[PDB]
């Protein structure tokens, strides 16, 4: 629920 | 802003002047500037908030580094290099450059060796070229011995404690970045934690917090430009972005051997200074630490930023296309929540 | 409209005339009227739409009800009514009223005795009374010997073969209402089956379809008037509900013995006939059936309903409070995705 | 994910 709303990626400026 | 410009050691005079600095319609106030000593910087990443460390060696051995040095002991792989027709280098993801047909990027990535680059940074500066590069490449094995030598000398020590203390993840890369003079990487965030290392050159940096999301604008999540601002800092359209006539950041100027800590979600803007030379810098991305067992309330604003991008993240899984995402929120809002 | 007025049979004249339907700002089309045998009338209910059956014999046992005959046989539980000041009986929510304090219902819930509802109905009549009753109560064991015997006369051989044709879920509930001459029930839309049971008077349906969501601007979810529209439908608000403008909807009267089939998510406005006498229904409340294994693209309109119904509950599960759910998804829209 | 947007209540107009 509200936990898996707040887990995040770890997208960058990187190609 | 940036404070007066710092003085050099030796009398060598300003490292850089105002006019170098690009014209915006934000105001700033400067960010901090301390010993890694300093118990006040440690409280400043403890609280992600912004801080340029001015001693911690982090990448001592490459404060030789210059083009000569690396094309030649850089080995022979391949390099990322982004080309532009314009200052700004505006980040595309490409995986994402389907969801987005009635879109052309402004920055072509090319794949080249290291001296392919030199040599071609060069034809440019005779010829008179307005043509503009930025090379940007992960480090990896596939690198010179003595550039691995170089790379064992930083401070891990220190980096690696920090790591610790903050809880954070693995280390994912260090990117390579050499940009020409005048180059500005428009204002964006990333989703994780970042010891920016000054090698050669000056940068401008200017952040904003996370709670300022709302004067920003960034691209849809399912858009090739995701996590980037929409607004031109150049020419900023007032009409479709009202609230970035409120937008307030911190800056400041790194030169060689400092180090900006740019906490994780906080947006930042950064360009090489104009007539500076050259600028070389070697970023640290750490994974955040986990999500906490207890979530505590109120939210924090990178909290909500996280939120906002799963909301977007699942609508376009469960319409079965990103281009749905937006007619659905409308048609949520109107005449609801507005 | 609702067609040309049914005649009665034994010529006993028109079962009521244009000047006792309220007036309206919408165009509407009539609901279709056929025999429980016509495939088309099975071909509307497999494909969830609206349509009248004129001869079920859902509830022949209940066709002989009136205050009398129930008062004396009803039992003695308690019975919900609501009160009104005026003709609207809007629906709150009172476990939801603790989001919203700014906020004060328009009818109140009052628990009494069948006699007691009769006596107050008969008091209101004498001495002019403009205030107004709905009796609306959920049928349940401690009713009469009689009214069982009606109950159990239902024709549940038709009804639990719809059930079971439909892949419906458990009938939850069957609710009785006795309203006043004119009383009306507000535009809003249940998330369950329904088979209408006219049993004495008339009363007038108007219907609007799920895709028609943009159109009605339903309270938010957390509010206690979720799942209604907040369009005032004697006095529309163009300038808040623009949409209403383009609202279309299907229409139709039924009276004794006609079962109106409202299917899942469907808008439903409800009057009793002006000067029509008092009016009495019972429901047929039934779970929709389970969502299919496999999901089919593009997405029916009632469950774009179902993904915005949740949004909006994760959200404010998420943020901690049901308030931050507009700023947030305000904040998520303005000059990104409109 | 998609099917848990699609589940929905069975909330009625009844207290
Ligand atoms: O150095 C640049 O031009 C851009 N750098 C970044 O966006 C970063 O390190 O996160
Ligand atoms: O009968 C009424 O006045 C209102 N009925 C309903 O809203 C219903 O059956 O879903
Ligand atoms: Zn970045
Ligand atoms: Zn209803």
């Amino acid at each position: 629920v509200v936990k898996l709303l707040l887990e995040h990626g770890a997208d960058v400026s990187a190609q | 802003g940036s404070g007066e410009p710092r003085e050099e050691a030796g009398a060598l005079g300003p490292a850089w002047d105002e006019s170098q600095l690009r014209s915006y319609s934000f105001p700033t106030r400067p960010i901090p500037r301390l010993s890694q000593s300093d118990p006040r910087a440690e409280e400043l990443i403890e609280n992600e908030e912004p801080v340029v460390l001015t001693d911690t060696n982090l990448v001592y051995p490459a404060l030789k580094w210059d083009l000569e040095y690396l094309q030649e002991n850089i080995g022979n792989g391949d390099f990322s290099v982004y080309s532009a027709s314009t200052h700004k280098f505006l980040y595309y993801d490409e995986k994402k450059m389907a969801n987005f047909q009635n879109f052309k990027p402004r920055s072509n990535r090319e794949e080249m060796k290291f001296h392919e680059f030199v040599e071609k940074l060069q034809d440019i500066q005779q010829r008179g070229g307005e043509e503009r590069l930025y090379l940007q490449q992960t480090l990896n094995d596939t690198v010179g011995r003595k550039i691995v030598m170089d790379f064992l000398g930083f401070n891990w020590n220190w980096i690696n404690k920090q790591q610790g203390k903050r809880g954070w993840g693995q280390l994912t890369s260090n990117l390579l970045l050499i940009g020409m003079e005048g180059n500005v990487t428009p204002a964006h965030y990333d989703e994780q934690q970042n010891f920016f290392a000054q090698i050669k050159g000056y940068k401008r940096c200017i952040l904003f917090p996370p709670d300022q999301f709302e004067c920003l604008y960034p691209y849809p999540v399912h858009h090739p430009c995701d996590r980037q601002s929409q607004v031109d800092f150049d020419n900023p359209d007032y009409e479709r972005f009202p609230n970035f006539q409120n937008v307030v950041g911190y800056e400041t100027v790194v030169g060689p051997g400092d180090v900006l800590y740019i906490p994780m979600y906080w947006w930042h803007h950064i360009e090489s200074l104009l007539n500076g030379g050259i600028t070389i810098t070697v970023n640290f991305w750490y994974k955040g630490a986990p999500t906490p067992k207890r979530i505590e309330y109120p939210l924090k604003a990178h909290q909500k930023v996280a939120i906002m991008r799963n909301i977007e993240k699942m609508l376009g899984e469960a319409l079965g296309n990103p281009q749905e995402v937006g007619p659905l929120l409308n048609t949520m809002i109107k005449g609801r929540y507005n």
